[PDB]
């Protein structure tokens, strides 16, 4: 996209053209083979706007004078977006069964924090020190 | 003319897609899909989206000998069309609509379709299955059968 | 010559006409239709040979059998009334009502369209009421036409 | 007249709701619902409340061809009505009520209903299922079939 | 004869292998296998490979008495052919192809094969079973019956 | 590929021809028998671009002067790509069933972390000290 | 084969003739009764090329001046190749079921780490001290 998802804050996202938003949405839709085609535009836009806001608030600033977001901020925001889109539908699929036949995914077995609950969450989690508390400070 | 499709599932998708917007009862024309277009956790429409019809063949197509020339099978094909929506009345309207749409072509002598006969043969209601606490899809279906003379190349 | 071909029954458009007008008499909802030109055959055998010497044909008529499930009040009143009249009661006269009959039917492939037309079909008896508990009424006509006026491919 | 409903489940709900208070055996007129109106853990009445009837279609509706015309389907529909109450006597009374209510309209010419026929075809007792130790709902049901000529788009 | 095979499964494998490359709809001629040629985790093709047909006999062959003499059984055999590919279009084309191949020999008077009759009797679609997230195989099948007179050696 | 996958960063990937990208995609498609053929080209491109960026951000630099990526950076980036593609398709198959019959793929529960959760992840994990903190540093 | 799998590195594998590669592929195919016949040449070649590169980078050099690859380098590279091929196909089946006929293969939990997760890995694992670190050095 022309503006990248890491180049925009919440107020910037609201200031984008519909085309620039749709380009970013189209990038997020690459992260699933299903593309989430049965969820409407407004909900994917809300998830992205939320991911932007949550990055800028919960995953910003320094920790032992390292950035708290160590990985690529583009892909972090995309994975955080995909995580939110997934949670706008349900959990991870543990099992899916059709008119006939079935598949099951071993998507469980992780911890209890939100990011631990889904595949996109578990990817995003690596970009941000795995939520580890490595901060340090001193008297001067 | 309207379809000329290679297989019954594509043929009925083409018939439902060919229907004018005015022939659908709701405000929005439904989306028509193969059953296998969507993953299970995402099956059915989201809110604010148009309703979804899923088409597939649930049982064995019969091939019967038409005559002892052997040029042709009397072919009988089976399809189900499932309507998914959050609105209990919309699925009921869609069932009416699907029956109406597919009640054209009832004795099409291979003019529109590659068949002698496309017919709704039964309908199902599954609204009783939807749990009342949760928002969740209502489902109803049309069972459709489809008959024609299918060439064998026995005699070239 | 035109290739012989299968015919899907429901493709046929049966109609009846008053032979005084060529005006249509309303009739509907057929289930079975048989039309059969016939003759009596006479065969010559003599002491000179065990084999058939000659065969000749006489007493032409066209047998018409129809089973149908929509009652026509017009058709019944025409049958009662006799030629060029309608009646609400049995008529004490010797002239049976004569119907011109035509059935137009495409091939299953559309490769030809047979029109069968029969002059002066008469029915010795007419069912008026044919009730069976828990069913829609069904009616059987047996009759005889004078001759086939037309049997041709109607296409193009 | 009384219903004019688009689907059989709403049609029979409309019939049961149209019954005068005098035609129910208990003191309180029952509440009529679709099976999916209520969630399972609170399905059936509470104490100090009228008995509840749940209506739904349990099995496939048939769409049979009526004739070669294709103008109409002979449509046969199926419904179950379940009566829920804490009184074993009340459910038995309700079963007798549902039968004698829905045995009006037995041969409509689409006069009250949109049907040729609405008929109770059987009844069920399930009182043996209710565990005697706990307070809990008794259940009984009526099975209802429903038949009519149904239109098609074929001729428009 | 093209086959002269010992058993029906090998006989139909031989028929499918005997087909010219020009008679298959895709660019690559499929690979024909017994169902038990491959282990389950490896069943179906890989990417960048031709589609696979799996042949087996799913149900009991009948051996009916032909006459009081007991020279032969009237033997009726049953086969299924499953087409596996990642392309939903390719399996549909292969279902067409398998029918068109095995619709030769329809009334083979034991000229090409050890049978009086090899016939597709029906077809199945299983594409609704392939889950949409993962790049798993699509499956479709042809059901084939096969009939002939089989010698008993009773009378030597 | 002419430019192999370790010769390029995110901004280089975006500058390659479609042919150079498609050959790298073609190499990634060798890592599964199914090739991920029913996932579109752009989704595979996104996963590769993401893996390239994630390598250069999360799996770059040193620990006690040892490189944090000990194994071949080619096969590491390919495995990291294949891991992401598999997650775009919903993760591992634990079990599958249908008219083709049924199979179960012996996963167990596995580990909690993303690279532990899939086979391509587990192959990638060996290249990067199994995500351990071997780093050591001194005053001078 | 004429050039043996232990005699060639990643660059050498790319220099081999098609026949020399095919002879080595044919040797690898001996390690399964199925021969993996429904997986294409490119995928078996990629698995071998990867196994060669992975041996040379992750399973090379020394610890305590013992070789880190103690076993026969031929069979190690073959088992490492077979491990990779099996992982290109979902891994080991714990069970396979067809037209009623069914079997289960006693794999069990099978640990968590890469080489533990399949039979060929478990064989290859004995060649490299079971991934243990017998490493030792001293001041001088
Ligand atoms: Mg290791
Ligand atoms: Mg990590």
């Amino acid at each position: 996209p022309d503006p990248s998802i890491d180049e925009v804050s919440k107020s910037d996202w609201d200031a984008l053209t519909t085309q620039e938003q749709d380009d970013i949405i189209s990038q997020v839709e690459n992260l699933s083979s299903t593309g989430w085609v049965n969820t409407s535009r407004e909900r994917k836009a809300e998830a992205i706007r939320s991911a932007i806001a949550e990055r800028d608030t919960l995953y910003s600033g320094n920790m032992s004078r390292l950035p708290t977001l160590d990985g690529d901020a583009e892909y972090f925001t995309l994975y955080l977006s995909a995580h939110k889109i997934q949670l706008f539908e349900g959990g991870e699929a543990q099992s899916e069964s059709g008119e006939g036949g079935s598949v099951s995914y071993s998507t469980g077995g992780g911890g209890e924090k939100d990011l631990q609950k889904t595949r996109y969450g578990r990817m995003a989690l690596e970009y941000v020190w795995e939520d580890n508390s490595i901060a340090a400070l001193r008297t001067y | 003319a309207t379809t000329s499709a290679s297989h019954h599932v594509q043929a009925i998708i083409d018939l439902l897609e060919a229907a004018p917007d005015a022939d659908w009862t709701p405000t929005q024309t439904p989306t028509v899909k193969r059953y296998w277009d969507d993953a299970q956790s995402e099956r059915g429409p989201g809110a604010d989206m148009p309703a979804i019809l899923y088409v597939w063949s649930p049982t064995t197509s019969s091939l019967d000998r038409f005559s002892m020339d052997g040029d042709v099978f009397d072919q009988n094909d089976s399809i189900e069309v499932q309507a998914w929506s959050f609105d209990e009345t919309e699925v009921e309207q869609l069932q009416g609509d699907i029956v109406q749409i597919l009640s054209e072509y009832l004795d099409d002598n291979e003019v529109q379709t590659p068949y002698s006969d496309v017919a709704p043969t039964g309908t199902n209601d599954f609204r009783e299955q939807t749990p009342a606490r949760t928002t969740g899809h209502y489902i109803m279906s049309v069972e459709v059968e489809t008959r024609g003379l299918s060439e064998t190349a026995k005699n070239a | 010559a035109t290739s012989p071909e299968g015919i899907w029954s429901n493709s046929g458009a049966l109609t009846f006409e008053d032979p005084a007008d060529d005006s249509e008499i309303l009739f509907a909802g057929v289930r079975d239709v048989t039309i059969t030109p016939a003759y009596e055959h006479a065969e010559l055998y003599t002491i000179d040979s065990t084999f058939r010497d000659e065969v000749k044909r006489y007493e032409h008529n066209v047998n018409v059998e129809i089973t149908y499930a929509k009652f026509s009040l017009e058709f019944a009143q025409e049958w009662l009334g006799g030629p060029g009249a309608t009646a609400t009661a049995s008529q004490d006269d010797s002239d049976p009502m004569k119907f011109n009959l035509e059935n137009v039917t495409p091939s299953a492939s559309g490769g030809f369209e047979r029109t069968t037309a029969v002059e002066n079909v008469v029915f010795p008896e007419l069912p008026l009421d044919s009730a069976t508990y828990g069913e829609y009424e069904e009616y059987s006509l047996t009759g005889s036409g004078r001759s086939v006026t037309n049997l041709a491919d109607t296409s193009g």
